[PDB]
């Protein structure tokens, strides 16, 4: 029952002050151990000073947690994040931005954490919205990013095993680091007829890639290509890459509170010590420094993370998977709007997906038909 | 100008040689418009200030590229940070091959899994059409694994088509199973994976395996053979190791030597992206750097202190010798090498693991028949 | 796992197979009632026949 530490990092303009407020005033008689906060914010976030400050919040205080928020999307510092993370085998979850993204499966210590599914998760939603949208035929093409097979054995074999009759062709691999001169993207990805495509790539390489699409005029009525989340990236910078209402999911944003879900967040980081004092009875000391990694080196053996699975609070299931996709996910499905603004195109849970729009939304041959059911 | 090179190493005075490397390169390299400059620390212990000396040296410094030599190399991760070049040297191990963790890592070694392709090289050695691998269970291991099919799956271009493999977590005290599907194995033909203390194990139950005769070739590299691995190993052991596999100070040389490489490649680029000097709160990466990870890339040296050598499109190197060595009265005895495509037998006679070197026909046919 | 008896009309024409080329039959029961039919399993997207 004893005082539980964690930190949280701000980067960026936000307001923490109801953050701390909740964080103070989020409370479970459910908790057996009380938390102890103390809060923290950064304005430079490299790991140089971001990881400095946190060799230095392990040694000032015990804060057994990290909840990451960055001013930026760009994620890299997020990854060596887990990085320094795992050096320091302390637990850790990205709150906020590139921190809360998910990056491939890193090494058996990497404890960081995130609130989301699982990008894979993800496309599979995606697809579950291919069925929302009821069309047919679709296919793929990405570039060299990696996941590439991940994800291509992940939508083939989605819908491979269907009973469904969704309709597919091929998907188109590619590498954006070099690029064609001769606009293979363009010559050879211009052969794709689908009436729906998918988009996976980096912004960045969307960037130009989208560009050699604009080129294509794939953005014909009919013709769209769905995309993904951080591919997508900010709903509120907008690429000219993105086609006019770009096809898209991503974990909810613009409606879901950040900082609501960071009390989530430490409220998880209260359940994993609430499942601990249930069975372990016994929390781990504070890692001394950066410097003390050959002090505290043979100090760690981790079952809290073997307690980390099943994380569940305030009707809210925190439970990460092994891959940390969170065990009841939560997503947004979003499409650029008239306003050329992205503009919410669902909200995926539960495998489900609420619509507003009846149908996928075109504007820009179709034609009704009504009858009764008399066989023949 | 004067260009800042770090390195990662154990000591200081072979950094002190590899600041002569500095002199010979700016030598070597057309000193004109730019020239050498030498100035690093080694590898602690811990990871954590190894990176403050990273960014505290280099990331200020902002040098053009930095070297490194033996979960290592974390603060390289960090040079990914930048993404800026930095060079690795030791690296056996193809998880600092990862695209994914590592964007780029430029090496002048071969990871200690391209010993599949040995391996291969084995298959034209042995000539058995029948094959087996064996395996511990890592994550490493198993993508070296992958890697051997891809060496089984290069056959299906129109061979051994090893039977079956199956993996063994570290430190397993039953290999039973192992060496159970090894009676159930009817070729001799076996392809052994393992770490150290896995190749312990692996030694270990194959004496309990009563196999260690001839009729059983389990065949792997000294990284799994050598060190104490070598006190408990099986008789008549042959294997062998990439030319000049544990030398420190030529990998230090020829690291000079792709690294002017890289000086002249560099004085071969244009609109110079300078290294960014800010790091910390630094939210960007000059487009050099990855650019400069690309003219590595395009790079293929003549020669190193090495000597004429071959690049994978990893960045891996290539063509490499593996050296052909055996296991001679419980001691190792180098039988021979295998290079680019060219295995060169030594003098010495290839002893089978029984008394006789002969090779038989491993693949046997059982007269019982499960049915 | 238990011992059975090997009867079949079928069976006796491996016997034959043997009987022409020698090799001893040993005939293990069936795990399962069917051969196989390579099918992805809940993960690591591979169709295994079982």
């Amino acid at each position: 029952p004893p005082s539980i530490g964690i930190a949280v990092i701000l980067v960026g303009t936000s307001d923490e002050v109801a953050i701390k407020d909740a964080h103070e005033k989020d409370d479970f008689h459910h908790l057996s151990v009380v938390p102890r906060v103390e809060l923290v914010a950064m304005n430079e976030t490299d790991p140089k000073s971001i990881i400095t400050r946190i060799c230095d919040l392990m040694s000032d205080r015990k804060i057994q947690g990290v909840v990451f928020a960055d001013d930026t999307d760009q994620e890299a510092i997020a990854q060596i994040l887990d990085f320094i993370s795992a050096q320091t085998l302390t637990p850790i979850l990205g709150i906020h931005g590139g921190s809360s993204m998910i990056m491939a499966d890193k090494d058996e210590s990497s404890m960081f954490f995130q609130f989301g599914p699982s990008i894979e998760q993800q496309a599979s939603v995606m697809l579950n919205i291919m069925e929302e949208y009821d069309w047919y035929i679709f296919s793929i093409v990405t570039t060299y990013f990696p996941g590439y097979q991940d994800f291509v054995n992940k939508i083939r074999s989605t819908i491979e095993n269907s009973f469904v009759g969704w309709e597919l062709e091929e998907v188109l691999l590619l590498d954006m680091s070099l690029d064609d001169g001769d606009s293979k993207i363009q010559n050879q990805l211009k052969k794709l007829q689908s009436p729906i495509i998918l988009l996976y790539c980096t912004k960045e390489e969307a960037t130009y890639i989208f560009e050699v699409a604009n080129s294509v005029g794939l953005t014909g009525y009919g013709y769209t290509w769905i995309v993904p989340s951080l591919v997508a990236g900010d709903t509120d910078t907008v690429p000219s890459e993105f086609p006019t209402g770009l096809i898209s999911v991503s974990y909810d944003e613009w409606d879901y509170g950040l900082p609501a879900r960071v009390r989530d967040g430490i409220a998880i980081i209260t359940t994993a010590a609430s499942d601990m004092l249930s069975e372990h009875s016994f929390i781990p000391e504070p890692k001394s420094s950066c410097y003390n990694t050959h002090e505290k080196r043979i100090y760690q053996s981790n079952m809290l993370n073997r307690y980390l699975i099943n994380v569940t609070f305030e009707g809210r299931d925190l439970s990460f998977s092994e891959d940390g996709y969170q065990m009841h996910p939560k997503l947004v499905i979003i499409l650029l709007n008239k306003e050329r603004k992205w503009e919410r195109v669902g909200k995926w849970k539960d495998k489900s997906l609420q619509m507003k729009y009846y149908v996928w939304p075109r504007m820009c041959d179709h034609l009704s038909i009504v009858t009764l059911e008399e066989a023949p | 100008k004067i260009v800042n090179i770090g390195a990662v190493l154990s000591t200081r005075k072979h950094e002190q040689m590899f600041r002569e490397a500095v002199n010979q390169a700016n030598k070597r390299h057309g000193s004109w418009k730019i020239q050498l400059q030498a100035t690093s620390v080694t590898h602690k212990p811990n990871a954590i200030q190894m990176a403050l000396s990273v960014c505290e040296d280099l990331i200020s410094s902002q040098v053009y590229a930095i070297l490194v030599s033996h979960t290592p190399t974390p603060v390289s991760y960090t040079a990914g940070f930048y993404r800026i070049p930095v060079l690795g040297l030791t690296t056996r191990m193809s998880i600092y091959s990862d695209k994914s963790i590592h964007l780029s890592f430029l090496r002048t070694v071969p990871p200690y899994s391209h010993q599949s392709s040995v391996w291969f090289e084995m298959m034209r050695v042995y000539n058995w059409n029948h094959i087996i691998l064996l395996v511990s269970d890592d994550h490493e291991g198993r993508a070296a694994q992958k890697r051997l099919e891809t060496l089984l799956e290069e056959r299906e271009s129109k061979g051994p088509k090893a039977e079956k493999v199956l993996q063994f977590d570290p430190g397993t005290k039953n290999v039973t199973a192992l060496l159970m599907e090894a009676r159930e194995l009817e070729a001799r033909v076996i392809i052994l994976s393992a770490s150290e203390d896995d190749a312990a194990t692996v030694y270990r139950a194959a004496a309990m395996l009563d196999m260690t005769g001839s009729g059983y070739v389990w065949l792997v590299g000294e990284r799994e053979i050598s060190g104490n691995a070598l006190r408990y190993a099986p008789d008549g052991i042959i294997g062998l190791q990439l030319i000049n596999g544990k030398n420190e100070s030529a990998h230090i040389s020829d690291a000079v030597g792709v690294v002017a490489q890289a000086v002249h490649e560099l004085l071969e680029k244009e609109n110079i992206t300078d290294p960014p000097r800010g790091c910390v709160g630094n939210t960007n990466i000059w487009k050099t750097g990855p650019l400069f990870k690309r003219v590595l890339m395009s790079s293929k040296y003549a020669d190193g202190v090495t000597g004429r050598v071959e690049f994978n499109e990893d960045g891996d190197r290539k063509f490499a010798q593996y050296s052909i060595m055996n296991l001679q009265n419980r001691k190792l005895v180098q039988v021979g090498i295998y290079n680019g495509t060219h295995v060169i037998p030594n003098d010495r006679k290839i002893i089978w693991p029984g008394g006789e070197t002969e090779k038989p026909r491993g693949y046997q046919m059982s007269t019982r028949l499960k049915i | 796992t238990v011992p059975q008896c090997c009867y079949g009309f079928c069976i006796d024409l491996l016997i034959k197979l043997a009987r022409t080329m020698q090799f001893t039959y040993e005939v293990h029961l069936v795990a399962d009632g069917k051969f196989g039919t390579q099918e992805r399993v809940q993960n690591s997207n591979k169709k295994e026949w079982n």
